[PDB]
RNA sequence: AUACCACACACAAGGGAUCGUUUGGCUCCUGGGACGAGGAAGGGCGCAGCAGAGAGCGAUAUGUGUGGGAGCAGCAGCAAUG
RNA sequence: AAAACAGUGAAAUUGUGUGUGGACCCGAAUGGAUCGGGCCCGUCUUGAAACACGGACCAAGGAGUGCACAUACACU
RNA sequence: GUACCGAGUGAUCGGUGGUGGAGGUAGAUGCAGAGCAGAUCUUGGUGGUAGUAGCGAUAAUUUGUCUUCAGCGGCAAAGACU
C-alpha cells in the first residue's frame, strides 16, 4: 500500500553536495544542480523577487569590492616604496 | 521569604512551606482535608496507619467514580482510598515539626495543625504518540504545600 | 462632615429621600463576563426589551430626569466647582452662597496647606478639607 | 557506513566540532548576555544532510 | 539657534553617538573641572581624569568627601575613589563608582606623559588666541 | 448539605493585559552611483592562553609607516622599550 | 517563526478563611417560612423558545477609506 | 491598578483609603489607522468532562545477597524460551 509501508523502501539519494553553491541540490544522474544550473556558465533564472535578493551582492563578505572603494577615496596611493614610477606614469 | 496566607503569632506556632513538590495535586488536598484541627501525634499514627492499609483517606471534592470502603464509616461516608505516594510525604513533613517545636522549647504535647494548605504549581509538559498520526498531550501537575501548628491553650 | 446649605437647610432631608436609586443595567450583563454593566440600547429583531414585554427591565429616558432646580445638587445643598490654584478660588467669591470647592486629586500636601489657609479667610467651604493631610 | 568519500568526511568533522555548550568561563563577562546556545543539536532530533 | 545643517538635533542620534562611542570620543567623556588654583598654576580649564590624581566629590552621597583615584571604567562611565564603598550583608566592602562630572581636582598625577599632555592643549590655545 | 454546587469579600497561587520607556522600523528630501583573467560576486575550510555561535582576519591568520596617547570588561598574565 | 525592561502586574481559572443561597434577572418586603412577573441571545424570514444555523471561557487585534471628474446644498 | 462613597435619563465623570515609583491635565480649535459579544473570526492563555478513559499481542518467572538509597540495577542458584 502507497503510505506507511512504501515509505520503508525509501534509501536511495538523488542529490548530492553542488560544488558552485553549496545548496545539497546536484542531481548526479541528470548532471546538473537544480539550485544554480551548474554546469552551465550563467547562473540559474531564479523564481521571483522574494527568493533573488537572498542571494545578491551585500549578502555575503564583498572583501575585494570594499578594499576598492576604500582605496579610491585615498586616490589610488599605492605602495610608497614604488611612487617614482607612479609618478612617472 | 514568603508570606504565609494567614496571621498567626511567631512565639507559641512553628512553621514550614515548600515549592514545586512533585506529588500529584488532586490527591494532596484529599490528604490534607482530613487532617486539619488534629493534634500532631494522633495525625502521625493515623498516617501511619493508612501506610499499612489499615485505615484509609476519605474523599469529597475529587471523588467521582471512587470505591467503597469499610474503612470510610470512621467519618460517616461510603468512598476512600490509600495514596501512600502523598501519605508518605506529608508525614516525613509533620515528624519534622515536632523536632523544631522541641528545639524551640515548646512541649512536645499539646501542639494542633491550625492552618494547612494546597496550590497548584505550573505543569511540566509531555507528549503521547496516538492513532491515524496525532499527537496528544502527557503532561504532569505538581503542587506547592504550607503548615502551621500552634499550642493549645487550654 | 454633617454641614448644609443654610437657604435649603428645612427641606435638604425631603430633597434626599426623594432621589431615585433606580439602575440600567446593560441586558444579559449577568449571563457573561465579557459583557458589562455600561448601557446600550439593545438592536435585535427578536429581543424582549425593546419590543417591551411585560417581565423584562425598563429602558432609560427623558421621562426620568430630574427636575431643573434639584438637579446636580449634592446632598449638603452645593453645587461642585473644581480648584488647583489660590487663584481659583478668587472665582468664587460672589458665587459662595450656592457653590463649593473640590480640591483636585494631584494637588500635593505642600500646596494643600496654602489652599486651606485662603479658603478660611475668604469664607469658602472644601468638602475635601481632610483629604491626605489627616496625618 | 565504513566507506566513505573525502567530502563527506570533512561535513561530519566539522558538524561534530560546532557541536559544544557555551564555555563555563564566558558567563562570568560583564557584557555576555546568551544563555544556552541554540545551534546545538542531537543526532536523534535532526539529519545533517550530509547522504 | 543652530544654523549648521549638517549637524544632527534628533534625539535618536545623539544618544547613539553617545553611548557607541570610542577612541579619543571615549576619553573626552572623562574630563573634569579643576580647581581655582589650578587654573592659574596650567593654562587648561578641565582634564580628563586618571589614577592617582586627587579629587573632591561635589555630588551625591559620599559629598564633601576626598581622595584618590584608584581606577577608570571606561565601558560603564564610572571612577571609583579611595575610601567610597558600602558593605555588603558579609561585612565585605565594595568600592561605588562615582560619574566623572560630579567630581573636582584638587592635585595632578604628573606621572609619565601628562607633562607633553598639558603642554600640547596649552599651545593649541595660545596659536589661535594671539592672532 | 457537616463536607457537594454557586456567588460576594480578604489573603496566597496562575497568567501576562494596562500605564510609564525605546542605540529599531517607515515616509519625504539631498548626495552618490565606486566590480571581474592584476581571478569578481557567491560558497567551503582554518586562525584566540582558557573560545560553541556571531564579528574580525588568511599559514605574515593584531606585520610596516604616519597622527595621536592609558589602559587591555571575567581569571591569569601584559603595557611610556607604547 | 518566537523572544524588550531581572518595572507595574488586570481578567479567565485554583486553594484557604468568613458570610449568603440552591440556575439567574426585574418589582416589593420580613425576626422568619417568600409573594407577583419573566422561555436564549445574535441572524435570514409572512412567521423563532424552537426538533433552523453560529456561540465552552477571558484578554488584546478586528470592517464605508484615499484620489480624479461632473453635481445639489451650507458657509466666505 | 483595586476596594468603597457621591454626581448624571444615559454614553460617562469626580473624590477617599491601601499598592505603585515618574510623569499628568482643564478650556477653545486642527488632523484621524477614533468606541465590539458574535464573523465554523486572528493570536496567546485557561476550564468542565476527570484522578476518569486508558497504560498488559509476543517466551515467564522465583529465591537469596550486596549496592542503590531504594533501579525485578548487579552477582550467585533454580525454572523457561528463540
Ligand atoms: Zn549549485
Amino acid at each position: 500500500s502507497k503510505g506507511t509501508p512504501s515509505n520503508g523502501k525509501k534509501n536511495k539519494r538523488n542529490h548530492t553536495t553542488c560544488c558552485r553553491c553549496g545548496s545539497v541540490s546536484f542531481h548526479k544522474q541528470k548532471g546538473k544542480c537544480s539550485s544554480c544550473a551548474y554546469p552551465e556558465k550563467k547562473m540559474k533564472k531564479m523564481q521571483n523577487r522574494k527568493a533573488m535578493l537572498k542571494k545578491t551582492t551585500g549578502t555575503g563578505k564583498m572583501r575585494h569590492m570594499k578594499k576598492e572603494r576604500i582605496s579610491r577615496r585615498a586616490g589610488y596611493p599605492g605602495n610608497p616604496i614604488l611612487k617614482e614610477i607612479r609618478n612617472k606614469i | 521569604a514568603h508570606k504565609y496566607s494567614c496571621d498567626i503569632s511567631e512565639a507559641t506556632s512553628v512553621r514550614s512551606q515548600y515549592n514545586n513538590i512533585k506529588i500529584k495535586f488532586k490527591n494532596t488536598r484529599e490528604v490534607c482535608n482530613i487532617i486539619k484541627t488534629m493534634e500532631l501525634n494522633k495525625a502521625i499514627a493515623y498516617l501511619n496507619d493508612v501506610l499499612r492499609f489499615k485505615k484509609c483517606i476519605p474523599v469529597f471534592r475529587f471523588a467521582k467514580k471512587c470505591g467503597r470502603t469499610p474503612q470510610a464509616k470512621e467519618f460517616g461516608t461510603d468512598k476512600g482510598k490509600w495514596p501512600v505516594k502523598s501519605v508518605a510525604f506529608v508525614k516525613k513533613m509533620l515528624e519534622d515539626l515536632l523536632v523544631e517545636a522541641e528545639k524551640k522549647g515548646l512541649g512536645t504535647s499539646e501542639l494542633v495543625i491550625k492552618h494547612i494548605q494546597v496550590n497548584q504549581a505550573p505543569k511540566i509538559y509531555g507528549r503521547k504518540h496516538g492513532a491515524f498520526g496525532r499527537i496528544k498531550p502527557y503532561n504532569k501537575s505538581p503542587s506547592h504545600i504550607e503548615v502551621i501548628a500552634v499550642k493549645r491553650e487550654h | 462632615m454633617d454641614i448644609v446649605n443654610p437657604s435649603l437647610s428645612k427641606v435638604i432631608d425631603i430633597i434626599n429621600k426623594g432621589k431615585s436609586k433606580k439602575q440600567f443595567k446593560r441586558f444579559q450583563s449577568w449571563r457573561v463576563k465579557r459583557v458589562s454593566e455600561s448601557w446600550r440600547k439593545p438592536r435585535g429583531i427578536d429581543n424582549r426589551m425593546r419590543r417591551k414585554f411585560g417581565g423584562a427591565p425598563d429602558m432609560p429616558g427623558i421621562g426620568y430626569k430630574k427636575p431643573n432646580a434639584i438637579r446636580f445638587l449634592l446632598p449638603n445643598g452645593y453645587r461642585k466647582i473644581m480648584v488647583a490654584c489660590v487663584k481659583d478660588l478668587e472665582a468664587l467669591i460672589s458665587l459662595n452662597s450656592f457653590y463649593c470647592a473640590e480640591i483636585r486629586h494631584a494637588v500635593g500636601s505642600k500646596k494643600r496647606i496654602e489652599i486651606l489657609e485662603r479658603a478660611e479667610e475668604l469664607g469658602i467651604l472644601v468638602i475635601n478639607k481632610e483629604g491626605k493631610l489627616v496625618k | 557506513g565504513s566507506i566513505k568519500t573525502r567530502r563527506i568526511k570533512v561535513q561530519l568533522v566539522s558538524a561534530l566540532k560546532k557541536n559544544r555548550c557555551i564555555p563555563q568561563w564566558k558567563r562570568a563577562c560583564p557584557g555576555f548576555k546568551q544563555q544556552y546556545n541554540f545551534t546545538k543539536r542531537s543526532w536523534k532530533r535532526k539529519t545533517l544532510k550530509a547522504c | 539657534m543652530k544654523f549648521n545643517k549638517n549637524v544632527t538635533a534628533s534625539r535618536r542620534k545623539n544618544r547613539k553617538a553617545h553611548f557607541t562611542s570610542i577612541g579619543l570620543e571615549r576619553t573626552k567623556l572623562m574630563n573634569a573641572p579643576l580647581s581655582k588654583d589650578l587654573k592659574e598654576e596650567y593654562g587648561i580649564k578641565r582634564i580628563a581624569v586618571r589614577p592617582g590624581d586627587m579629587v573632591k566629590v561635589v555630588s551625591g552621597e559620599f559629598k564633601k568627601k576626598e581622595g584618590v583615584v584608584m581606577k577608570v571604567n571606561r565601558h560603564d562611565i564610572k571612577i571609583e575613589v579611595e575610601g567610597c564603598f558600602v558593605q555588603k550583608e558579609d561585612g565585605k566592602k565594595i568600592n561605588k563608582g562615582i560619574h566623572p562630572s560630579n567630581l573636582r581636582i584638587i592635585k595632578l598625577s604628573m606621572e609619565k606623559d601628562r607633562a607633553e599632555i598639558i603642554n600640547k592643549k596649552v599651545e593649541a590655545m595660545k596659536s589661535e588666541v594671539k592672532a
